[PDB]
């Protein structure tokens, strides 16, 4: 969720 | 000539170090001209170095806490939308994450049992294909993507959380 747009 | 991050590059939200060896993620989008080489919607940024032969390394200073993936990418990876970060989009990395340090593999990541890392050392090897990662206190080997890079390669760095950090170390 947090890291989506990594 | 020691690497640094290309701002060219950089998703606008992220903010580099004057030096340009750092990036953090920030609370607001730089108003920055939209490029075709520039992540618009991943929190990512190249080195301005990239590279098509021979052997090369580098180090990166890593925070302690989760938001941070790094490693290298093809150079035709995809910097418009949203993308998957996965080896698929040319993307092969490491990532801090709940805690846990990953090898970023698809499509399931794989956990690294390493303790905690403070600097990594990237080696990577264009003529064999293959990129490795090992921690910098005792070199100990962290992973290994075994890849046929079809084409330039260049550092990649991606900071999507607030409270950690990326530095190049030279």
């Amino acid at each position: 969720p947090h890291t989506v747009l990594q | 000539v020691e690497l640094t991050l290309d701002p060219d590059t950089a998703n606008p939200r992220l903010i580099l170090s004057l030096d340009l060896k750092g990036v953090r993620l920030g609370e607001r989008a730089q108003d920055l001209p939209n490029h075709p080489c520039r992540f618009d919607t991943n929190t990512r940024v190249l080195a301005s170095c990239g590279f098509s032969s021979g052997r090369h390394h580098w180090e990166v200073e890593v925070g302690s806490k989760d938001g941070w993936a790094f490693g290298v990418a093809r150079e035709s990876v995809r910097r418009k939308g949203l993308t998957p970060f996965t080896p698929e989009e040319g993307v092969w990395a490491l990532q801090l994450n709940g805690g846990q340090y990953w090898a970023v593999t698809s499509p399931e990541r794989s956990p690294l049992s390493c303790g905690h890392l403070s600097r990594v050392r990237v080696a990577l090897d264009l003529e064999v294909g293959a990129v490795s990662f090992y921690a910098v206190e005792d070199m100990r080997h962290l992973y290994t993507f075994r890849v046929n890079f079809q084409e330039r390669v260049f550092p990649l760095f991606s900071v999507c959380s607030t409270g950690t950090y990326l530095r190049i170390w030279p």
